[PDB]
């Protein structure tokens, strides 16, 4: 897709995601390394000791390089390795958790699914929730999307949706507000 | 920390793409940020401090600054 | 127009109301502190772009950087949390502006604190708007009474200009602003438009219980009906001293570009200087010296340059400011102070030890300057204003002398007194402004010579007792002088015979 | 309004107005109870003060 | 094609982030869908193909991806007569409102200094018709001409009658550069040279340009303009050897824009808060500011002083690129002499027995010793009085007060000021008149005749009509 | 329930990691498994669910990893006529051992200053038998009241003569805190209190409260007793509506305290190392001492002028908010005249 990345930024861990978001999209794969970034972020998170090891510091770089060998030679793309071993080379082995979190991220941004949560004081009814899919289609009538429903507001028979980072407010407590402020401003 | 300036995207996009080509790192620099006429050089190693480098155009600098993974040389000239 | 008229075209204004809601851009935010911001996202958002949070707070969006946006909140920022959302309105920082402003009290962002009533306004303009172009403007030759016979004397502020009051704590700075909005009142209640002044009072960094003084003081004679007040207190957040100036500024481009004449009053700018270095420092910028960012006089400079004199193409109308600076010890060398005199025209420096020795106002007439100088004061008043001056600085000059020498000739003697009795006029009480025309007849009776008769402590009643004279008895002679703004030699003549003939009938202390 | 006595429609107004909004790119209240609620009583009082000049 | 996209923006300084063949340092870039129109001059690169730039017009209205074009060359500006009797900007565009200009060409704002073996310098006297400067600073035709001055003392009206004096009757085309200085300003200027005919709406005349950066412009704008002026000025002299008459109007604000952004540009902070590259900066443009074979330019330039310390390093290393210099003294002002020329710190190059007839020389250095030997006495003065001193010592008090009250001068342009006719004086009996004053010629007179007068006969005649008076 | 960890500690300044449902700012929180309960006060939220706070009581003896509790309320301390005749602390706990305080209802020490609609002027002479004072500059009830001066030059013994001479015929309740002073004052002016009957351990009487933040107790402690004295203070306005005199032994203190810590916080230092907040953070306690509709409060602030600098950043923002100004000299003191009262700076 160009083999730019979504965003660019100079942090630690986006310059080194970007890179390797360009590398990999260049190459043929990014599914593939997302899947071995994925098992990571699972893995700092599940096994204690694989997190101490990454955070500790006082470890030589034989000895990282050694430990990983023992995780795991293949499994993991190219690009991978040749990541793990320029961090242990760079020091910033403790910033690969970040890296993965952030590559996916770019990953799910790819991703044309995207999921839309309504907010309505009352309780959504099936029959209309239906018909909410149907505007909501024929808004966009172009990508397929999943529905999320809360209802925990102070407007009333308002709806306001948030698909993403994109928020459209239906609310009728905004047209209250509205009519009551400009009813003041009259100036008779 | 913050960042290393030695650790440009192209620099580390070589590295990831596992393909071990460094031009003739030893004696050749490749200009990484130019600045108030100050100009960071990743590679370039074997430069002696305070020798004078050669750029593209023909104007000469001076190596100051032996830094691990880059050296800050002063223009000798328009920047 | 009949009620039901007036009934109809009123329900008919509420029929046709229009809202529309579009799909606004969201953020959440990274981190918060201190008032400052950092939001993820929230991309497409324009540098200077208001947005607003969950609560209903706006924040303004400063830095752009790659990663995140830094915004600063515009009030208490307690309800703000991680993870919070944050709505871009899509439109750049702007104000209500209008007539109706007038006689309320504002905050920085145009929300009235007066409790009266909601603002009944259509206009609204942005804060920050590029100044007036060279061809707009023209030359400043229309008088701002302030009242003050020093100042209008020997400091002439003309409108479209720029005139610094600087000055130590508690030297009289603000007094002086007000004694000028309320020279105003009197044209406001004549009507007579062509002298109508508008009065902007900017409050930055100041106790809200002084601005109600300050309120209750206006209500008192009646000058709030003409004066519009945008305070922006200590406890408001930094960014809010930031914004008033510049709010205040554009309320003023109002009358300026509709033919009217404003003076706006910017309480002390080394307080909003603070502000934008404490809203800076906290965005990570890199400090100058005294930690000040490195444009502060930008800042300064942008917010100062709006004041002019437009064309008469564009309706002849102006903006006049009156920037407040406050000196630690005295010392104008500082970083602040030094830019804001490269800045304006002139400044009128207020001294503390001439303040304690009875000299009040306590304006050092060494120091004070107009660029414009005699180009703004009425015809009337030149004539006087420059033997007004030569006396002034050759009684600064004899004043050592007399002390250590202890020796006086006749010739000294003479121009030492003469001086003394000047001094002792120019003197004012507070709230007590002065009519230009009384300023004349007083001023004359000093370099003319005659008040060197009676004894110096007599001098500041008999201008109570002769301006009151003056105004039952000659009452045409005022009217000229108004009106003409010339002082003729008829005039010179009538009123160089009644005010000898004055000082001999009423009781005063002749000796000299 | 906002309390109830004949408040049903006007969420379910809104229900169908906001679905509206959804199903477009925008939202305009061109069917909202709220105005025309609003006007009637207003037009009462007009009608109402609205007699001769006498 | 616009293959960059704005990244970051931090007030003036903006990041732009390109995909291929990033431009040269100080190229200008285009922002598209801006209202107005936007530049960017490249200052540094970052790496990962992104450049940090200073705007010219106000970054507010930006938005990160918008795109940005490359134009390839710096700030390029029209020049030629197109140019005269029309007010420009530091990018070219026409802010009279009297419509696009004409130009043969455009030419870049950034180059380099001329050679030192084309440097072709030489000394001539330039009459001002300002006594003071023309006995004890004189200045040089083709020759750099600063105006050391604070806040209120006057470089302001001196550059006017400079203007008045010399531009008028002037063979050669006048250039007038005014940055960082305030807009009111420079409307009067605008109509006055309106009025003196020195430009006209009738094209083929206005033989005089105009470039205005003032201060209401951001940072980096003010920063540039100075180059803008001074390029006009170039073509003027290498295209055509015309005299050139540069006036910039205060240069210290080209110095402080620049050390307003070089904080978010990356650099240090020096000693007193400017950029550590002030020094350069400056000399960059000081040097571009001469005279050579081609043609001459005369640039007279003023230096605003912070709070009347010499000692900032803005004005103390400008002192070192000029050829004659005009230290305005704030102390004078308080004893009413204008100009406020402090006869003993104003110094020129040009002041030398061999470039300058001797009697002249000699005549200078008299005043500034007898000057001198006043201030000194001044103290003891204080104590004791006129009276206990000798009668040579009286001698020179008296004589000097005359002569300190005879150097100033009123001019034109500061009648609506004083109310007296501005006056013009010649070399020749500007140094008579000194010359007389030194041999006890005036003693015999009040000091007050010699106060705002042109020559000596004006003077003497003053004070005999006094005396008849009474 | 516990959710939050200690992730370090620096100094006064200790960050917190939370699993989810961050407090708010300025919430308290309370930590776990230490003698002598450490109470912090949030005051950034630094992103990834860790919140940066400062603490109140001294901190050596903190675990990394140690449990935190969140309390969702600011700092709340008792207010009411208990108060009355009881010293307490920063977080209202009583330390003259005199048993639990009984208070009506909590209040937060963090508060908004009351708005411009409700201001009064209140323009009466204040006669406090001084005659340099009374002459100069009087003070006037319901108005606020600042001395100014360096070390040792006559400010506590002006604040005890004030004291003596308005607070004992005083009608009205009197709130004394002190911030940042030395113990042996406390001590003193609580059994001179006592002796001179304006306090009693007998219920009913003494009409003056006392607060003390003193230099023992570390940075935040500083920082927060005075909002602790000024909101007991606060209440007897508002609900009570009687008048208050408001002491208040050198503010400075807490300015202080702040830069202190600002620099843990990771704010880039001002002018002389004080925090770039210091305006907004000074203004904020200061507009809430004042006079309004409901009842007055008459404060007599001591400012100590740091190496006699009045252009110091502290008290030169301090003098925006005083309505009379008592700025002692040094000079003075050195010419035996006493009160060291400069007339020409005391406006
Ligand atoms: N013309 C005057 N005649 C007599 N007294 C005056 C006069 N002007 C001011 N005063 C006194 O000066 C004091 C206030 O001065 P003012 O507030 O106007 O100056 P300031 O610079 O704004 O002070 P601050 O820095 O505290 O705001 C008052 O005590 C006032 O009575
Ligand atoms: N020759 C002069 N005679 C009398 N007054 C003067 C004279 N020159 C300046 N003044 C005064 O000096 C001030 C102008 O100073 P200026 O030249 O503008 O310096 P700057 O450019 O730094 O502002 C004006 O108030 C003006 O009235
Ligand atoms: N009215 C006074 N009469 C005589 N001596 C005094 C008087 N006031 C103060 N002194 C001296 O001032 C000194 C310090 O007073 P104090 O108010 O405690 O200073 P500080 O502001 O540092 O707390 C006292 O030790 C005392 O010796
Ligand atoms: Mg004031
Ligand atoms: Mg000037
Ligand atoms: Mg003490």
């Amino acid at each position: 897709p160009g083999d730019k990345p979504p965003a660019i930024e100079d942090s630690i861990h986006g310059k080194y995601a970007g890179v390797l978001f360009s590398s990999a999209s260049s190459n043929k794969s990014l599914n593939k390394v997302a899947e071995d970034m994925k098992y990571f972020n699972q893995l700092y998170k599940e096994s204690e000791v694989f997190k101490s090891f990454l955070n500790n510091v006082s470890l030589k770089r034989n000895q990282q390089r050694d430990i990983i060998s023992a995780l795991g030679k293949t499994n993991f793309n190219p690009a991978t390795n040749n990541l793990l071993e320029t961090l242990i080379e760079n020091k910033r082995l403790d910033s690969l958790p970040k890296i993965a979190e952030k590559y996916m991220d770019y990953y799910r941004i790819l991703n044309k699914q995207e999921s839309i949560t309504i907010i309505s004081a009352q309780e959504l009814t099936a029959a209309e929730k239906q018909k909410v899919e149907q505007g909501l289609k024929k808004g966009n009538a172009n990508v397929q999307f999943t529905v999320v429903y809360q209802v925990d507001p102070a407007i009333l028979g308002g709806l306001q949706m948030y698909s993403g980072n994109n928020f459209l407010d239906c609310s009728l407590l905004s047209r209250v507000n509205k009519l009551k402020t400009e009813i003041a401003k009259i100036s008779f | 920390k913050k960042l290393s300036t030695g650790e440009a995207s192209v620099v580390l996009a070589e590295k990831i793409k596992g393909i071990t080509q460094q031009n003739d790192i030893t004696e050749y620099g490749t200009v990484i940020s130019i600045g108030d006429g100050i100009a960071r050089v990743f590679g370039l190693t074997k430069v002696q401090a305070g020798e004078m480098v050669e750029f593209k155009s023909g104007i000469r600098g001076m190596a100051l600054n032996l830094e691990t993974d880059n050296v800050g040389v002063v223009v000798l000239g328009n920047d | 127009l009949s009620t039901g008229e007036a009934s109809v075209v009123l329900a008919e204004k509420i029929k046709g109301i229009t809202q529309q809601n579009d799909i606004t851009e969201y953020g959440t935010v990274i981190s918060i502190g201190d008032g400052i911001a950092r939001v993820f996202g929230l991309t497409k958002v324009q540098a200077g772009e208001m947005v607003e949070f969950k609560s209903g707070i706006r924040g303004m969006a400063l830095n752009l950087e790659t990663d995140n946006v830094g915004v600063v909140v515009l009030g208490n920022d307690r309800d703000i949390k991680e993870g919070d959302v944050v709505k871009r309105t899509g439109a750049i920082v702007d104000v209500p502006i209008g007539e109706a402003m007038c006689g309320r009290v504002f905050d920085a962002l145009g929300n009235p604190i007066d409790g009266l009533g909601p603002l009944k306004t259509t206009q609204r303009a942005r804060v920050e708007i590029k100044a007036p172009g060279i061809i707009p403007r023209q030359s400043v030759r229309q008088p701002m009474q302030t009242g003050i016979k020093c100042v209008d004397s020997l400091v002439p502020i003309g409108r479209g200009q720029r005139e610094l009051i600087i000055g130590d704590r508690q030297t009289g700075k603000t007094a002086i602003a007000i004694d000028t909005i309320l020279n105003q009142k009197e044209a406001f209640n004549t009507g007579d438009v062509k002298k109508q002044l508008y009065c902007i009072y900017v409050a930055v960094g100041q106790k809200r219980s002084t601005i109600a003084n300050l309120v209750s003081i206006l209500k008192q004679h009646d000058c709030m009906k003409f004066t519009i007040v945008v305070c922006a207190t200590a406890s408001d957040a930094a960014p809010l001293q930031f914004l008033a100036p510049y709010s205040g500024c554009a309320i003023g481009e109002f009358f300026r570009d509709n033919g009217k004449h404003a003076l706006i009053i910017y309480d002390d700018l080394s307080k909003q200087a603070v502000a934008y270095r404490q809203m800076s420092l906290l965005l990570r910028r890199p400090p100058g010296r005294e930690a000040y960012p490195g444009d502060v006089f930008y800042l300064h400079s942008r917010l100062l340059e709006r004041a002019a004199k437009m064309n008469d193409s564009l309706g002849g109308g102006s903006l006049t400011a009156l920037p407040v600076i406050e000196t630690q010890a005295g010392d104008v060398s500082a970083y602040i102070p030094t830019n804001v005199i490269s800045i304006t025209d002139g400044q009128i420096f207020l001294e503390t030890e001439l303040f304690y020795k009875g000299i009040r106002p306590a304006i050092n007439v060494g120091l004070s300057v107009s660029r414009v100088g005699s180009a703004a004061q009425i015809k009337a008043m030149k004539k006087i204003a420059g033997n007004l001056k030569l006396t002034l600085a050759t009684y600064r000059e004899l004043a050592a002398f007399s002390q250590f020498g202890s020796d006086l000739d006749a010739k000294t003697q003479q121009q030492l007194n003469t001086g003394e009795r000047l001094v002792e006029m120019l003197k004012q009480n507070q709230y007590t402004p002065m009519k230009v025309e009384e300023q004349v007849c007083i001023i004359f009776a000093g370099v003319k010579g005659f008040l060197d008769a009676l004894v110096t402590s007599e001098v500041l009643k008999f201008e109570k007792k002769f301006l009151e004279h003056v105004r039952t008895n000659h009452s045409a002679l005022l009217k000229r002088i108004r009106d003409s703004g010339d002082l003729s030699e008829v005039d010179t003549n009538e009123l160089n015979t009644i005010i000898p003939l004055f000082i001999q009938e009423g009781g005063f202390k002749l000796k000299a | 309004a906002l309390k109830g006595d004949k408040k049903a429609e006007v969420l379910a107004r809104s229900l169908d107005s906001a679905i509206d909004g959804l199903s477009k790119g925008y939202m305009d209240y061109q069917n909202d109870p709220l105005l025309p609620l609003i006007l009637s009583s207003i037009e009462a009082n007009v009608k109402k003060i609205t007699t001769l000049s006498a | 094609k616009a293959n960059g996209q704005v990244s970051q923006v931090i007030g003036a300084v903006v990041d732009v982030q390109f995909e291929g063949e990033l431009p040269q340092i100080l190229n200008a870039l285009e922002v598209q869908g801006t209202q107005h129109r936007l530049v960017l001059e490249v200052a540094q690169h970052l790496g990962d193909s992104r450049v940090r730039t200073i705007a010219m017009d106000s970054t507010e209205g930006l938005v990160r991806g918008q795109p940005v074009v490359d134009t390839g060359l710096p700030i390029s500006v029209p020049v030629g007569p197109g140019t005269l009797g029309r007010i420009m900007n530091v990018i070219g565009e026409p802010i009279d409102q009297r419509g696009p200009i004409k130009a043969a060409k455009l030419y870049p704002i950034h180059r380099d200094a001329p050679s030192f073996t084309d440097q072709a310098t030489s000394a001539e006297i330039l009459v001002t018709g300002i006594k003071v400067v023309d006995l004890l600073a004189p200045y040089a035709r083709g020759g750099k001409i600063g105006l050391f001055g604070g806040a209120g003392v006057g470089k302001t009206v001196l550059i006017q009658e400079l203007i008045n004096n010399v531009a008028k009757h002037h063979g050669g085309y006048s250039v007038f550069a005014g940055v960082g200085e305030r807009t009111r300003e420079g409307n009067d200027l605008y109509h006055e040279m309106m009025d003196s005919k020195v430009i006209s709406v009738k094209e083929g005349e206005s033989r005089c340009a105009l470039i205005f950066g003032q201060m209401n412009e951001p940072p980096g704008a003010r920063a540039r303009v100075g180059l803008t002026g001074l390029t006009v000025a170039e073509y003027f002299r290498d295209e055509e050897g015309k005299d050139v008459l540069l006036f910039v109007d205060n240069i210290f604000r080209f110095t402080q824009a620049c050390s307003e952004v070089s904080a978010l540009l990356g650099r240090i902070p020096s000693a007193v808060g400017y950029q550590p590259t002030l020094a350069t900066d400056l000399g960059a443009l000081q040097e571009r500011i001469t005279t050579t074979q081609k043609g001459s330019i005369t640039s007279v330039q003023a230096i605003y002083v912070p709070a009347d310390d010499l000692t900032d390093p803005a004005p103390a290393t400008t002192f070192a690129h000029l050829d004659a210099t005009t230290v305005l003294n704030r102390g004078l002002t308080e004893l009413g002499i204008y100009p406020a020329v402090d006869p003993l710190d104003s110094t020129s190059r040009m002041l030398d027995p061999i470039t300058i007839g001797e009697e002249h020389y000699t005549v200078a250095r008299g005043v500034q010793k007898l000057l001198q030997d006043y201030k000194s006495l001044q103290d003891i003065i204080a104590i004791l009085g006129v009276d206990d001193l000798s009668e040579e010592d009286k001698l020179v008090v008296a004589r000097a007060r005359k002569v300190q009250k005879f150097l100033s001068q009123p001019f034109f342009m500061s009648e609506v000021f004083s109310g007296i006719p501005g006056r013009f004086v010649n070399l020749k009996q500007n140094i008579a008149s000194f010359k007389a004053l030194l041999e006890g010629a005036g003693d015999e007179y009040p000091e007050s005749c010699f106060y705002m007068k042109g020559d000596l006969e004006e003077s003497l005649a003053a004070g005999r009509a006094d005396a008849l008076k009474s």
